[PDB]
RNA sequence: GCAGUCGCGACAUUGCUAUACCGAAGCAGAAUUCGGUAACCCUACUGAUGAAUGUUACCGCAAUAGUAAUUGAACUUAGUACGAGAGGAACAGUUCAUUCGGAUAAUUGGUUUUUGCGGCUGUCUGAUCA
């Protein structure tokens, strides 16, 4: 279920690229291994789109979407969203979004049924999102956290979170998205949980440097098995 | 490629020229040239500039808002690569092109009341 | 500090030290001229000695100061009196250091070669001790460490080659090992070390595992054998166990074994220890007994998944993404997209279904010529 | 600088010239070893970045470019070179006859008041029977098998004022010197364009003459490792088309090029700025070594060429875009 | 910015401005070591590794545009681009983002 | 240096007073060390004119002289060999960065006698454009 996996020797697979329950998304890259570990994990379950957004490396931070659609940043150029437009079916929306602060792999955290936003988004934005992704909006800060897109993954199954998170956050989100969430690091300690890893409803991805403890914290989370 | 209105005068402006200024702001201050660039800081609001579309369209110095520039909108969402798509484009870009260079001298002579 | 120690300075003989120092100092070139060059050459000669062994005494660990077992440890190994007057003496040689000026630089360059010379002897041991002491076994008492104890080598090694990949020697005579063998593994996510005794019956081969035992920390496992194997009587090896129970006992003891019946079982006495029986060569005894040493040491809106993930079962040259991205067609997957036209982006005036759109021109063609604007 | 590009002497004409060849294959068929033009201004040039393993693989990416009008270039002789103990030897010259008025000027150097009479009585040989030029060319079969053909430019052709048309020797790589010398045959008088020799994405060296700076610069100066990005033709419709933009345009840029003229007509545009300035007569050999990197092996798609006016600032990239933006002006109406 | 200056910082740590000693010129997603004076003790008096997100000059990238930002602003962290700060203020270049993940990952904005 | 042990007494002897390439060291890997290839002035300086090659011109060859590129980073191969673990190679092909050298102003820019523009000012015209 847990795959490790690095690219350029580093353990931001959140950074990287991007999972969903309908498609996975990944960076240009030499390295095959990366492409190969999706492929074996996923393979003909749902497509890898290997692009990049804005041209950037950082596709895993720049992209936020669901299986139920994906709203691309605003410095998706023309060509990017025709390519992604070409690589995704039909099934799956596509629009762009017009933000000062388009960071939206960092900025919003969602899954297939709610999204945590950091209070900065503007409602317009929220209000798409819940429209087009058809989840809910969560203005929320764990535990003080500005990032929630960088220091949360939620799943349908499960959530991870920084280790930092008060016990009473946990409870009380956890409460409210449904499914259980806990508190770990990633990557050896690695504080943002968001940017190390990704993760969807039967597929878990980390850092080839995770230890045994927080692979075996995320499992118990994530209910993969 | 993108070519990008000027901020200062709503020209196009092609990859490769002039300076972009990135504000923490985080806007697309592009502009045509350094001229438009330093008037832009300088803060000569080209609303109140004789010599920008901006001011020009406000005042009626040419047409405002038209069916030929409505239709210039920024789509959220791609197409599907059609060639009729391409071939309806291509077919009415130049003909709306040549409707909006004549209904700027229709503009132009509407304005000109007193001696057209 | 880690151990397991290799930036060690090398320690050459006295002799090449000293041939050493001499072409380094040659080849790294009126009565005020003459006196400041030899002044010069004499004071570059003692510069190397003096960096050397600073560098030498920098890599060679205190004795008495790291620690009280790789004290023992090194004093079992080498005598600790000795080591210590080699570094005092390295210490003192350190600290020690016209033709009248000629005669002065072959003094100083003299008084440097012959005390280099006698700094022969403590030389000759330093680099025998280096040798020896770099690989050393990298035991950590902080760690989770797992004793493995008894008379000599009966097959028991190969429960410490089974429970850690460390490979070590397993053959049967009489003694197999002459130093302290250690291999790590995991267990629930936790570090373990296990550590093996050459054999207990002195000799300085068993007094570095009673050392070791004494003075770090762990938990014990202590072998006997039923069989014919270990040569050794049982009874000698219940009074060796008995003789040594008075420092060991505490050490979280256990018992393998490999009017019998009741010879065996008397060892029972002890009230922490547990016996278990088995073999080195079975499989189920010995995982049992892994395990419970293992044990020992602590002792004391629904989801949505496809159905086609369950069936699943697994930069020289550029790659092309056709036939991976999607379309309508594979005929028409070529991106003949121009992307621009007459200075104007394609996306800024293409739209579905522009058919209606350009009904419009039929009558705004006419608006240019009735509207009044022209005529 | 350099000691290697010492002495600091003026070069010893503003035509450069080739001073080494490519190496020759005795089983390969006849072809051109180099080519010319002249340096008709510079552009901008935009184009995707399929390059793997690349920082910005799959990107597009900006430079400069050099363009170069390269009209046809029109044969007169042909050359054999014997080698001896003492070097390559002219052993015999053999000329098309059929020399024109901008070669007898480039002879002439007051023309204004010369005869014209260059090249009058040597045309008997050819205005007949002959066989002289067939025992000739028989001498250059069975002698040396190194062949060099003397070409020169369409000089009215090009917007120059200089009128004066330039003599160029190239070398042929086909083996069997006597098929060089059948193909010089057929080929005498004739005028061969710039698709026939080179390719597009091929990489080649230049050799020009740099700008004097007052002695400062005027130096005879080569660049190798220049890729080539366009091969442009006058007959070719849209010769600054590309795939993405297909744009109907001309390389030349709004008003033409500064200080040169407006080209139209063939033309080559190649990585990087090869030496030499506006008007300045280059040479281009092709790579005289076979390079196998990936670098010379990578090919390239132009997205767009920049053709906004170069003289102050561009304001837009064709006559049609301002007029256009415009909509109209005093000066129409 | 020229070796040996002193600038502004956009992290959100306690840390307000950096002043170069050393440099690993300087422009975007450069590297050097500087110290801080205001600020609070936990980083300041102390030299701390720097990696500069804003430029102020104009620079072509390699995508095709000439741009250039407002301010000269930076981010303090380990020689391995641990950033302490969980976030930053103002825009961060590209070419700096995708040099560091960490800093794109805790960027409010990137370009 | 003095003294002594070995008729003059040869070596031993004791007292005090940068990179790159090779073989090795107990070189597991990395790193390190040892020994080798060894890194109002002469002559001036340089640009350039120049009596004479039967005349001029084109194409050329080359005797001779100078010579250059250097350092660092990532992938692949690697978290593989190796290794109790910590840690961790290299070759084969690619992608980049700094110093130096040769060229360009397509874009940008420090800078203007377009000795260009419009306003203003000094001053001054029948007062007002200027
Ligand atoms: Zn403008």
């Amino acid at each position: 279920m847990a795959t490790r996996t690095q690219f350029e020797n580093s353990n931001e697979i959140g950074v990287f690229s991007k999972l969903t329950n309908t498609y996975c998304l990944v960076a240009v890259g030499g390295s095959e291994n990366f492409y190969s570990a999706f492929e074996a994990e996923l393979g003909d379950a749902i497509p890898i789109v290997h692009t990049t957004i804005a041209g950037t490396r950082i596709i895993g931070r720049m992209t936020a979407g669901n299986r139920r659609g994906l709203l691309v940043p605003t410095q998706t150029t023309d060509q990017e969203l025709q390519h992604l437009r070409n690589s995704l079916p039909d099934s799956v929306k596509i629009q762009r979004v017009e933000e000062r602060l388009s960071a939206l792999g960092n900025v919003i955290c969602c899954n297939d049924y709610v999204a945590l936003v950091h209070p900065d988004i503007d409602r317009e934005t929220e209000e798409l999102i819940s429209d087009v992704l058809g989840v809910e909006v969560f203005r929320q800060t764990i535990s003080g956290n500005i990032l929630v897109g960088s220091y949360c993954s939620l799943s349908n199954q499960g959530g991870l979170v920084h280790p930092q998170t008060s016990v009473q956050d946990q409870e009380e989100l956890s409460s409210l998205l449904q499914v259980p969430l806990v508190a770990g690091t990633v990557n050896r300690g690695s504080s943002v949980v968001g940017a190390g890893m990704v993760v969807n409803d039967y597929l878990a991805v980390t850092g080839l440097d995770t230890t045994a403890p927080e692979l075996s914290v995320i499992e118990s989370i994530f209910r993969l098995q | 490629m993108r070519i990008y209105q000027c901020h200062f005068c709503s020209s196009p402006c092609y990859p490769g020229h002039g300076i972009m200024f990135v504000r923490n702001d985080a806007k697309e201050f592009r502009f045509c040239r350094s001229k438009c660039h330093k008037a832009f800081k300088q803060r000569r609001n080209p609303r109140k500039l004789k010599w920008t579309k901006a001011f020009r369209k406000a005042a009626g110095k040419e047409l405002a808002v038209d069916s030929t520039l409505t239709f210039a909108q920024r789509r959220n969402v791609p197409v599907r690569y059609n060639r009729e798509l391409v071939a309806t484009t291509l077919k009415a870009m130049a003909r709306i092109e040549e409707i909006r260079q004549k209904r700027e001298r229709a503009f132009y002579k509407n304005r000109m009341r007193g001696n057209k | 500090m880690q151990l397991s120690w290799k930036d060690i300075p090398t320690v050459a003989p006295a002799n090449d030290l000293l041939d050493i120092v001499l072409n380094r100092t040659q080849r790294k070139t009126k009565i005020t001229r003459i006196r400041a060059f030899y002044m010069r050459k004499v004071k570059y000669t003692g510069e190397g000695f003096v960096e050397k062994f600073e560098d030498i005494l920098k890599g060679f660990p205190n004795i008495n100061d790291v620690h009280p077992f790789h004290r023992d440890l090194m004093d079992t190994l080498y005598e600790k009196n000795h080591y210590k007057i080699s570094l005092a003496a390295i210490s003192r040689a350190k600290s020690l250091v016209l033709f009248q000026c000629k005669q002065l630089k072959r003094a100083a360059l003299g008084r440097m070669a012959t005390i280099v010379k006698k700094l022969r002897d403590p030389l000759a041991y330093l680099e025998q001790v280096r040798q020896h002491i770099g690989r050393l076994p990298s035991i950590d008492p902080n760690t989770r460490t797992l004793l493995i104890c008894g008379y000599p080598n009966v097959g028991k090694s190969s429960f410490l080659r089974c429970i850690t990949k460390s490979d070590v020697d397993v053959q049967p005579y009489a003694f197999t090992t002459k130093s302290l063998y250690v291999g790590h593994f995991d267990y629930k996510y936790l570090r373990f070390q296990a550590i093996d005794t050459p054999g207990i019956l002195m000799n300085n081969i068993e007094m570095q595992s009673i050392y070791a035992i004494a003075h770090l920390r762990s938990c014990v496992l202590y072998f006997m054998d039923l069989s014919e194997q270990c040569g050794f009587t049982i009874e000698a090896q219940v009074k060796l166990f008995h003789s040594i129970k008075p420092l060991f006992a505490n050490k979280s003891v256990m018992v393998v074994i490999n009017e019998r019946a009741q010879l065996l079982e008397s060892v029972k006495e002890v009230p922490g220890v547990e016996i278990m029986t088995s073999s080195c060569q079975l499989e189920e005894n010995v995982m049992e007994v892994r395990n419970k040493a293992c044990e020992k040491l602590l002792a004391s809106r629904t989801p949505f998944i496809p159905e086609s993930v369950k069936n699943l079962k697994k930069g020289v040259f550029n790659v092309n993404l056709k036939d991976k991205y999607l379309l309508e067609d594979d005929e028409w997957k070529n991106d003949i997209m121009p992307e621009i036209l007459d200075g104007k982006n394609v996306y800024d005036f293409l739209d579905p279904e522009i058919a209606a759109k350009l009904q419009a021109l039929e009558e705004e063609e006419e608006k240019l010529e009735n509207e009044g604007f022209y005529n | 600088g350099h000691l290697g590009f010492l002495p600091r002497k003026r070069a010893a004409s503003i035509r450069a010239r080739v001073k080494a060849f490519p190496k020759d294959d005795r089983s390969k068929p006849v072809a051109l070893t180099s080519f010319l033009g002249y340096k008709a201004g510079m552009t901008t040039i935009v184009r995707d970045l399929d390059r793997p393993g690349s920082k910005f693989h799959k990107r597009e990416v900006v430079e400069a470019v050099t363009v170069v009008d390269t009209p046809p270039v029109v044969v007169v002789g042909v050359v054999g070179y014997v080698e001896t103990p003492r070097g390559l030897r002219s052993l015999t010259t053999v000329w098309a006859e059929h020399l024109s008025d901008e070669v007898k000027r480039r002879f002439y150097k007051n023309w204004y008041k010369s005869k014209k009479k260059a090249f009058t009585k040597y045309s008997a040989k050819y205005a007949q029977d002959g066989a002289g030029i067939e025992r000739e060319l028989a001498r250059i079969k069975k002698y040396a098998s190194v062949v060099r053909v003397l070409v020169h430019t369409q000089i009215r052709k090009t917007p120059l004022a200089q009128k004066k048309a330039h003599l160029a020797e190239i070398q042929l790589n086909g083996g069997s010197i006597s098929e060089k010398v059948d193909w010089a045959r057929e080929h005498f008088e004739k005028t061969v364009a710039v698709d026939s020799v080179f390719e597009q994405n091929e990489m080649i060296d230049a050799i020009a003459v740099t700008k004097g700076h007052g002695q400062r610069g005027y130096h005879s100066r080569t660049s190798i490792n220049h890729k080539i990005y366009r091969v442009g033709k006058g007959d070719d419709e849209a010769n600054g088309a590309t795939s993405f933009d297909r744009t109907k345009k001309t390389i030349t840029p709004m008003g033409g090029f500064v200080h040169y003229g407006e080209i139209k007509n063939d033309f080559i545009m190649v990585k990087g700025c090869i030496p030499g300035n506006r008007k300045r007569i280059v040479t281009l050999r092709k790579s005289l070594y076979t390079n196998t990197s990936r670098k010379a092996l990578e090919e390239v798609s132009l997205k767009w060429i920049d053709t906004a006016s170069k003289f102050g600032k561009g304001r837009f990239q064709t006559p049609a875009e301002k007029h256009a933006f415009m909509g109209t002006l005093k000066k129409d109406l | 910015l020229p070796v040996g200056a002193i600038m502004n910082c956009a992290d959100n740590s306690g840390a307000r401005n950096l002043y170069i000693i050393a440099v690993k010129a300087a422009s975007l997603g450069d590297m050097v070591m500087a110290t801080v004076k205001k600020g609070k003790p936990e980083l300041r008096k102390k030299v701390m590794p720097a990696i500069v997100v804003r430029q102020a000059k104009s620079w072509r990238r390699r995508d095709g545009v000439f741009l250039y930002f407002e301010d000269n602003a930076g981010v303090i962290a380990n020689p391995k681009g641990e950033m302490k700060g969980s976030a930053i203020t103002g825009p961060v270049g590209k070419e700096c983002a995708d040099l560091w993940p960490r800093v794109a990952s805790n960027s409010g904005v990137v370009v």
